């Protein structure tokens, strides 16, 4: 980003973005203008030669609205800890779950991709209230291996017996768990990542929607990449029980996701991609059964000006077939294609 | 809804 | 602005600025504080010796509410778009209409002014999803004469047949459209062109405005040297006036006058006058004014970054049944202001 | 604070914090996360060798609900301002109150305390359009002597008879008021003194609280040398202390009082003791107390840019029926954080 001040062992960091961004599907609930902004900040101070200090805030800004509209923006990060010579880092408040160092290796499309999870939902992506304590090269003794803990505190109901300060609807609560991720560069290029998590599951989860009962909401994944020479090739395999939302109906009793992507970066700036996207749900109740929670092909290109502009175009061919499931939980099943124009700072 | 300095509540 | 960051070819600059403000009107509707702040950020990148980038973003939050109020904050701009050193220009996002390329000159008061058109008001003020190709001395032909070309996509229904992602109410809902912008300085003179499509909820929803289409035609004068700065622009628009609450005006007229004189000391007393009548009503309403008043204010400049001024609205609108319904003020306001600029 | 611009003779300094924070309560309503952060922009223009004219925003974002939640950001503070050389200043916009000038003595505790008053409530705290005038060492008669008036307008209801511009519930009204501070000199002694007119809807909508007018006497005292804190400040009410959610006592008492010892490697422990008795209470409620607490805790600066503190509060209120109806919590509460200042 811009350092826009460093003096007295503190610097601060501004960035965000500007993304002119439009939307073209026969799906009227994504279909138009599309445009928002990011802007945060951060900091970092030297506390001493062996500990730091630091913090990081992200806020995002819709524009595509009214002046008069509501609920336009809201903070995706913030958090603050310490780092500890090389023996680690701890840091509290907003913040990715450990199951994202995994998953985000295919989280790398130029607009699409990583819809196989939800945010606020359990530790798979941002959440709330994440204490997360960080191990780079597993204590000095391997080097290479990155290794981390999580635990979260319980995000109940907004009033009730399993209420909180931060209420919230069934579709975001969850209750006590911890998660633990464990990435490798196994050598130049080829790595490999493995997390799981596991959390407590509120009382609404289980009475409120229709699907998804169980006491426990676990989480496995595995993932590759190979990131060389140009290159860019990422897969990642995840199984859940009872934590994957199923729409809006609630919560698949088993579910089978698989992300891969391939990406190749020309000389001149152009980057085209391909991906594939798949999110299988079973045992559903019901009588729903086996259904394809999400299934799409994405095609697409970047082409970078400069590291401050680039534009975008994205294809999403969507390989879902309409049927009851799909209309009961609102999930779309039409393609979108997607232009982008965006300025970095 | 509190004192200014920690807003409580 | 206050430039933060030139690094790299890139330039970073943060404008805004605090207003203390304060309202005495007998309307409670705009009587009491009115304390509000503008925070934004330009930016530009040299992507090459021809070519460069740059997005724009304005922020506007309000001041004047308790602290557990709600929807006090809203985004004004927001774009970005590419330059092709002098070739033209195009940017998409949130951005100004055409039409404000020339009904601008008269928005210049110290606190009021410019309200004959709304914002999400068709292309005439800041709109969403806009693409505008600007073009300066138009090509390679005629200098000074400058050049616009913009097109606007469909903004529809919260739910239903017409529904996008971003819904709203018919007052702000639009179709595809485009517009046309052409100044020139010979005094400048201008001249402004839009069209655009009417969704089906505003031909059904409303009880006033009816049709197909959108037009707008705007023509404008400007003067400014030696100290003096005197402008004026006329408009005559079909199916795009709001009329108040009630829908849109089939045919208004919007006519605005300014004059100015900054004095060496800092002083800068301007005048003013501002109507708008509405022709061919339903509900047997006819002939309406829907905005008159006179504009007589002062400004004072400390320097660059500090200001204070004093605005009298001399309100000379006439009670009635079209009015009260609508909801149209019709009240003297007078504005005290203490702005700091960064 | 961060100086982020210094050119031509203007200034801008960027401050904030970033608060990882964790409640452990019995109290559902409290217990869990609570972060948040902070953030706002200080200006000042020098305009001449004798004059200079500043601004100020404050900016409040909560960052412990999710993504799709509402009402999560608010304004703090908002002013723009002139200053006299040494003859005074004048600023207007949102600001403290003048009761604040001696009540901010005491709130100096980690995560609690300050809690006697609420913000929006008359001229205890932060207000809506308060126009205040601050003189330093009172002209030239003494020295080391501050000075000040201050003068609010109405906030009145959403709407109806009493309404304004921003309206807002019984809660947060107001009438026309006015308030003055002063404060004189490690021992330092204050006094302060409000008076605000009470809005027809405050007297008809709660159950409890009558009258005509808001009045507050407050008296101060401090030292603060040898890495040594003393405070404590005791303040009378009159119509002006919120009785929870049923509305205004009659006549509130509170007393608060705070020692600190800074530690030479950055540990500074705390103790504090707040306590608000209300009198002469409707419905039968009689001579009550609204709020009684022992807070314990200790803060650890790593630096001037990172900290670290555990906030302890012992709750010595008694559950009952009047705590019960007006929501007031008698739970204990303990605070972890972990706050990057820059």
């Amino acid at each position: 980003g811009a350092e826009i001040y460093n003096k007295d062992g503190n610097k601060l960091d501004l960035y965000g973005k500007i993304d002119g961004l439009h939307y073209f599907s026969d799906d009227k609930s994504v279909d138009g203008d599309q445009t928002y902004m990011r802007v945060g900040v951060k900091g970092e101070t030297q506390i001493n030669d062996q500990l730091t200090g630091y913090g990081q805030w992200e806020y995002n800004v819709q524009a595509n609205n009214t002046e008069s509209s509501s609920d336009q923006a809201w903070t995706r990060l913030a958090f603050a800890g310490l780092k500890f010579g090389d023996a680690g880092s701890f840091d509290y408040g907003r913040n990715y779950g450990v199951v994202y160092d995994v998953t985000s290796w295919t989280d790398v499309l130029p607009e699409f991709g990583g819809d196989t999870y939800g945010s606020d939902n359990f530790l798979q992506s941002r959440a709330n209230g994440v204490a997360t304590y960080r191990n780079s090269d597993f204590f000095g003794l391997v080097d290479g291996l990155n290794f981390a803990l999580q635990y979260q505190g319980k995000n109940g109901s907004v009033s009730g017996e399993g209420a909180t300060n931060n209420g919230r609807g069934w579709s975001k609560q969850n209750g006590d768990g911890f998660g633990t991720s464990l990435t490798y560069d196994i050598w130049d290029g080829i790595s490999a990542g493995f997390a799981y998590s596991h959390s407590k599951r509120t009382d609404e989860q289980n009475s409120v929607p229709a699907l998804g009962r169980g006491d426990n909401a676990e989480t496995y994944t595995g993932g590759l990449k190979y990131d060389a020479n140009n290159i860019y090739l990422a897969s990642q395999y995840t199984q859940t029980y009872n934590a994957t939302r199923a729409g809006s109906l609630g919560f698949a009793n088993k579910a089978q996701n698989f992300e891969v992507v391939a990406q190749y970066q020309f000389d001149f700036g152009l980057r085209p991609s391909v991906a594939y996207l798949q999110s299988k749900g079973k045992d559903l109740e019901r009588g729903y059964g086996d259904q394809d929670i999400l299934k799409y092909v994405d095609v697409g290109a970047t082409y970078y000006f400069n590291k401050n502009m680039s534009t975008y175009v994205d294809y999403k061919i969507n390989l879902l077939d309409d049927n009851s499931f799909t209309r009961n939980a609102g999930i779309s099943t039409d393609d979108v294609v997607a232009l982008g124009l965006v300025y970095q700072f | 809804c509190s004192g200014g300095q920690n807003t409580h509540c």
